[PDB]
């Protein structure tokens, strides 16, 4: 049989925990982290907007 | 290069290390020159000041090498108490074996007298490493004034007094 | 400081600076439509005369 379709490409995430590392390197690994505690990123409070 | 502040370091406490120093305005004077018979004063008592502030630092800490260090020993920043206090056991290490396997259950021994105490060290295992611990900030960075700002362009300015600052690089 | 309607969370966004003089902390409420930021003559804030 010939009927024309186009397939769709969802994606199914389960439990997973949505993880990323706090490091320019991307890296996780110890408690003091690549970007976290750097230069100028142990710095005083400044205004976050998402 | 005739009047400046003296310098304040802004500090972070679980790192140990301060950030860097800035100078103070929420409680400096009126600089509006109220006559010749007072502008001597304004700049006469900070003058005794900055020699306050001045000699206090070679006092209350070695002068100034490292500028901000992180890896840092103890040497002034002290290491907490090292003494120990041991007591005795109310009953032997020895004179129990004799008893419960045998027939008679247990429940200055009042049996068979002994004195066997051994003590051992309080002692922080290895010397104190990193940051400043508890309370040590003010002996170790007191608040210290350079009278003539950046008074050399090229060669070195005040380098570790910017808080956007770490030991390994500039900027 | 001003804060919007049924909101709880707001804190004093204040960094490294003098302090010299300081007794202590005081503070109490007040409504922007009855007096606004002051600092001008006639400023376009005003319309509660109580």
């Amino acid at each position: 049989t010939a009927v024309d379709s186009i397939t769709q490409k969802k994606f199914l995430c389960d439990r997973t925990l949505w993880r990323i590392p706090f490091s320019s390197n991307f890296m996780s690994m110890g408690a003091l982290t690549d970007l976290g505690q750097n230069l100028l990123y142990a710095n005083s409070a400044h205004a976050l907007d998402m | 290069k005739e009047i400046p502040t003296p310098y304040m370091w802004s500090y972070q406490p679980q790192m140990g290390l301060a950030a860097g120093a800035a100078q103070d305005y929420s409680t400096r004077i009126n600089y509006m020159s109220a006559g010749p018979h007072m502008i001597s004063r304004v700049n006469g008592i900070r003058a005794h000041r900055n020699r306050i502030l001045l000699e206090q630092a070679a006092i209350t800490t070695t002068p100034r090498n490292n500028l901000n260090p992180r890896s840092w020993p103890a040497a002034l920043v002290y290491q907490e108490s090292p003494a120990p206090t041991t007591v005795v056991l109310p009953r032997d290490a020895q004179a129990e074996v004799q008893m419960t396997n045998s027939g008679a259950q247990l429940a200055r021994p009042s049996f068979t007298p002994r004195q066997a105490i051994l003590t051992l060290q309080t002692s922080s295992s290895e010397p104190r490493s990193g940051g400043i611990g508890t309370l040590q900030f003010i002996e170790e960075f007191v608040p210290s004034v350079y009278f003539n700002p950046f008074s050399g362009p090229p060669g070195h300015y005040p380098d570790q007094f910017i808080p956007n600052f770490d030991a390994v690089k500039d900027s | 400081y001003p804060i919007p309607a049924n909101a709880t969370n707001v804190p004093i966004s204040i960094p490294s600076r003098n302090w010299a003089a300081f007794r202590g902390w005081a503070f109490t409420r007040l409504k922007t439509k009855e007096t606004p930021s002051l600092g001008s003559g006639y400023d376009p804030y005003y319309t509660y005369s109580g």
